RNA sequence: CGAUGUCGGCUCAUCACAUCCUGGGGCUGAAGUAGGUCCCAAGGGUAUGGCUGUUCGCCAUUUAAAGUGGUACGCGAGCUGGGUUUAGAACGUCGUGAGACAGUUCGGUCCCUAUCUGCCGUGGGCGCUGGAGAACUGAGGGGGGCUGCUCCUAGUACGAGAGGACCGGAGUGGACGCAUCACUGGUGUUCGGGUUGUCAUGCCAAUGGCACUGCCCGGUAGCUAAAUGCGGAAGAGAUAAGUGCUGAAAGCAUCUAAGCACGAAACUUGCCCCGAGAUGAGUUCUCCCUGACCCUUUAAGGGUCCUGAAGGAACGUUGAAGACGACGACGUUGAUAGGCCGGGUGUGUAAGCGCAGCGAUGCGUUGAGCUAACCGGUACUAAUGAACCGUGAGGCUUAACCU
RNA sequence: AAUUCCUUGUCGGGUAAGUUCCGACCUGCACGAAUGGCGUAAUGAUGGCCAGGCUGUCUCCACCCGAGACUCAGUGAAAU
RNA sequence: ACACAGGUGGUCAGGUAGAGAAUACCAAGGCGCUUGAGAGAACUCGGGUGAAGGAACUAGGCAAAAUGGUGCCGUAACUUC
RNA sequence: AGGACCGAACCGACUAAUGUUGAAAAAUUAGCGGAUGACUUGUGGCUGGGGGUGAAAGGCCAAUCAAACCGGGAGAUAGCU
């Protein structure tokens, strides 16, 4: 089944009547108007393309507006693509709302993680800090040794040292749903999702059986 | 890692930062013009503008609070008597930024500060 | 939230007064002990004629802690001190015959029916 | 984020009593065991109140069997049933964490009578 | 921490490829005085976007 | 020997399999449970302390397990310097003596700003054959592959009893990783308060500075774990050791010679991420340019005027993006940033005035005053009108259609 | 035992666990009486051990304030 | 060798708190140290705080943390008293 | 009274960190010991190389010490590089 695109309102809690304080993430999912439908004849594969949100009419470029005018679809804030499975079908310009998730149980959430910039080996790979005392000099949070001697005489590919945190796509799998409400265009999931408040997300049904 | 963090440190001590912004904000009401560096001018905006709207209402409690900052009596009477009634209609924007290039000593990007009432 | 080398109070009349936690059984590289889980303790100070003496190695369970225990609604129940209850090393049954001070509710299990019945409160 | 504030407003319980730090507060909390549920009392002095919308909470310190027991109480949870102030204490702070080290006559809260 | 062989004038040249600056390539004109000044900056004699400010 | 730094420990690992556990199977002097042995299997995981400088070792207590080895007995331009093994001093012993004895004993300076290879990230230029904005396909590459305990089957099969299953199903944990701040919390020298000493504002009062933020008590946002969710799965294909069906060679037999079916955390996938420099440079959609004139030793030639499109660049306001680049949002057809209004939070009832008290003080206004990064708004200020790069329909040959 | 190689001698104490420490035995490789022997109150920036308090030493780090590192302008080396 | 975080003998010495030439803030007096402006990465140096445990780290409580003043009460083994 | 006690100047250098092409050819920072005595310090003098001096390390004798520095024999010698 195809997924949707939502925006992270933030986080809150839901108080079940039995007494469980479920932590819940509120994902604003405005209805995804379909901008493009692809098939096997000219693309060689089956996928649809949606948009959501509202962009400024001046800032949308002429090729971007030409794509939206062809689809008969008002301009959104972005474009995303979902492959269809066997048996699914969609038409260009049709809308898809929250109510697709009114019967699914587990969903997968995809987003770009919170960027943290250059971070050390202690944070990037949970390297244990050396002795803060007992003679130790200028080497507390350094990664220490990085390789062996003359054989091999080199550092292997994929070796863990410091680098860039965040700002990459990360999928969290098998999150339970709590509420579906197209009257508020909302969606409720137990747990935490990547990204900050107001970020972009992709919500798909879980492939994890 | 500066995530949603506001307020520059300007490579100085915190008390020195408060002391500079205490002194130079007193210069803004004193002469109505300063050519100074651009980052210092942007956060003169963050300290002077709450003071004048605090000086928009005149009371003995407000004068003492306006004396705790800027620590000068002549500044306090100037703040309340003139710019009190002068800025009673302004909803913010009490000053403006006018870039003026760079220094010659160190190439530091300067910019003029300017209360918009001055003509 | 009890680890190795931890001094612990005692809530029964087994004879101990201050005990030392030396192991957290139930898992390789396990760091901490919550509430109602098996730990191995040694006795550091005892009354003269209790059921146990100084320097014995036998198991115990944690019934109070300063870190607390999280309720499913988000509440937490924490105490001013961390206290334990002695058990026999092989039968896992409590050595003492009384419980001093309240215990929590998450000890309610088939192994600990004796303790909560003997508990004075909660 | 008016979507969030409207969302928590539904599960916002309508009536909570007004209390401040220093008040000897009686709390009735539901407890479920087996197939039955019961109402359990909890007396003590409140020492720390966190007001934050739906996530508001307050912490009550209780002396019991010679030692101290502390709770926090998610005010808008269905688990807590009734809150009743039994004494209006007089304190000079919004947080009373110094009661962890005062016991007996030292841990004496003057009433407020206001 | 010490170099082992002498680099050439070529390898210094490749490292100096990215060292060149860039010109302004566009400096704006005040509406009144008509003189050329940096964009979003005041002019030489005290003009900015057509009003005298100094 | 015109220098290749030693043992041990810390940090970081990587590989082999002669496998410690988990996985599969044969035989058993294998009733079951639990083992012995051997074969296949390198995916993943594979202790904490006491003693000693120790490797090792013993001991206590865990664990499913606490594997064996190579990597300059890995790793000092990464750390330590406890030992060995400098110069001081002493004991025992040898020597007449100076001195000496991997015998003991106490103390005893470990430098380097990284040029190249390597690796981790992050960019500029050019190319991909008119230019540009997007969304993808997927070659290829990386990450992840751990596991106990309890319950049901069942107290069944097996067993005289003690005991006690496989197969399968359900739940809940230990460690590891990812993500997050809704909860509990930590920090929070930009918020509020208490207080000592001193100096200053003329003075009382109220404040400000300094004394590590003077010393503290709380605490917004952000970050953060000790906090909260998720994961490692199911399945598929070909298989290892192994288990077979039919069946000759070789009238029998045989898993094999023809053919056919099973068979494991390995392998190929399924899961997640990167991914068209994949120079094999891809696919799809959209947008933009359809004016002339000369010069030549006429070529995918050169030049002049006019045109300057789409898009991009630059500037400014900037960001839960960020070392710088880069990335994202906005520019008065505006909420991009700051101020302001209301709120919320935090601190705790300001200052002033009035009353009581000789007074320190307490009470009324008053849950007051003040409030940072938070929420909802609000053009008040700064994001200027313009210029700059980018071109004139895009080569040759062949083939199929439209004619 | 500043001396004991075998040696982590043996036994007891301390510890859950003690090659170090304390007390004892004497099989003193290779103590021993002014190149002093055994004790010795007090003293020691002396050596070894244990305990209370105390804590980021540590499990295991997390945040913050300042100085560099990073960007811009000016000057501007070195080993090799 | 430097306009160098070093070395160099004597004299004077106020206010408050303080026993004090200690120390903290000051008076007279002298200086802000011959590169600045930003950004608010890793990492290094100097510090502040901290859940729970409190030496489990390590050769070794190294370092850090903790104690601190005055008066009064009271204070053991041992001893050359 | 005390080669007394605690603690500044003053004298010194026990531990750690930084530094180690340093600010410095031995220092800075936080702690540390003595601090009326075998103390410490200003000025001048005396003791010289197989010699001085040494509460003794083979230490100090002009950043040089198991025999100073400068000049000379001296272009010592070198079966070695």
């Amino acid at each position: 089944m195809i997924g949707l695109v939502g925006k992270k309102v933030g986080m809150t809690r839901i108080f079940t009547e039995d007494g469980v304080s479920i932590p819940v993430t509120v994902i604003e999912v405005e209805a995804n108007r379909v901008t493009q439908v692809k098939d096997l004849a000219n693309d060689g594969y089956r996928a649809i393309q949606v948009t959501t949100g509202a962009k400024k009419a001046n800032r949308v470029t002429k090729p971007e507006a030409g794509h939206f005018a062809k689809a008969g679809v008002e301009a959104g804030r972005g474009l995303w693509e979902f492959r269809l499975a066997e048996g699914e079908e969609f038409t260009v310009g049709q809308s898809i709302s929250v109510e697709l998730f009114a019967d699914v149980k587990k969903v997968d959430v995809t987003g770009t993680s919170k960027g943290k910039g250059f971070a050390g080996t202690v944070k990037r790979w949970n390297f244990r800090t050396q002795d803060a005392t007992h003679g130790n000099s200028l080497s507390h949070r350094v990664p220490g040794s990085i390789g062996q001697n003359q054989t091999p005489g080199k550092v292997f590919k994929g070796k863990k040292m410091a680098g860039q945190m965040g700002n990459e796509r990360v999928t969290v799998q098998s999150l339970d749903v709590v509420r579906v409400d197209a009257e508020r265009n909302l969606l409720l999931v137990k747990g935490a999702v990547p990204g900050a408040t107001g970020s972009d997300l992709i919500v798909k049904p879980a492939v994890k059986a | 890692m500066r995530h949603r963090k506001s307020g520059r440190q300007l490579n100085r001590n915190s008390s020195h930062r408060q002391a500079m912004f205490r002194n130079m904000a007193g210069s803004l009401v004193r002469h109505e013009i300063i050519k100074t560096t651009l980052p210092k001018a942007k956060e003169l905006r963050r300290v002077v503008e709450p003071l004048i709207t605090l000086a928009k209402t005149d009371s003995v409690a407000n004068r003492r609070l306006a004396f705790a900052r800027t620590r000068d009596n002549e500044i306090v009477a100037k703040l309340f008597n003139e710019l009190g009634p002068r800025f009673a209609s302004r909803a913010g924007g009490y000053t403006r930024i006018l870039k003026c290039g760079f220094r010659a000593g160190d190439n530091a990007p300067m910019a003029y500060i300017e209360l918009v009432d001055r003509s | 939230m009890i680890q190795e080398q931890t001094m612990l109070n005692v809530a029964d009349n087994s004879g101990a007064r201050r005990v030392m936690c030396i192991k957290v059984l139930g898992g390789s590289h396990r760091r901490y002990a919550g509430v109602g889980d098996i730990i191995k303790i040694t006795i550091k100070e005892a009354i003269p004629r209790g059921k146990v003496k100084k320097g014995d190695v036998l198991k115990a369970v944690v019934v109070r802690t300063k870190k607390g225990v999280r309720r499913p609604d988000g509440s937490v129940i924490r105490f001013d001190g961390n206290a334990c209850v002695l058990l026999n090393n092989n039968s896992e049954q409590p050595i003492g015959t009384r419980i001093f001070g309240p215990v929590t509710r998450e000890l309610r299990s088939e192994k600990f029916m004796k303790i909560i019945s003997l508990a004075p409160e909660v | 984020s008016n979507i969030i504030k409207q969302l928590e407003q539904e599960q916002m319980k309508q009536d909570v009593p007004s209390f401040r730090p220093g008040d000897t507060v009686e709390v009735k909390v539901w407890v479920v065991e087996g197939s039955k549920k019961r109402l359990q009392a909890f007396e003590g002095v409140v020492i720390a109140i966190r007001n934050r919308g739906l996530h508001s909470a307050f912490t009550v310190r209780k002396i019991s069997n010679g030692e101290g027991v502390e709770r926090v109480f998610q005010t808008h949870s269905p688990v807590v049933d009734s809150i009743s102030v039994k004494r209006r204490g007089a304190v000079r702070k919004a947080k009373l964490y110094y009661l962890r080290e005062r016991t007996g006559k030292a841990a004496r809260i003057k009433e407020r009578l206001n | 921490a010490v170099q082992q062989n002498k680099p050439t004038r070529s390898k210094r040249g490749m490292r100096r490829s990215h060292d060149a600056l860039t010109a302004v390539t566009s400096l704006s004109v005040d509406k009144t005085s008509g003189e050329k000044h940096l964009r979003h900056h005041i002019t030489a004699d005290g003009y900015y976007r057509g009003r005298k400010v100094i």
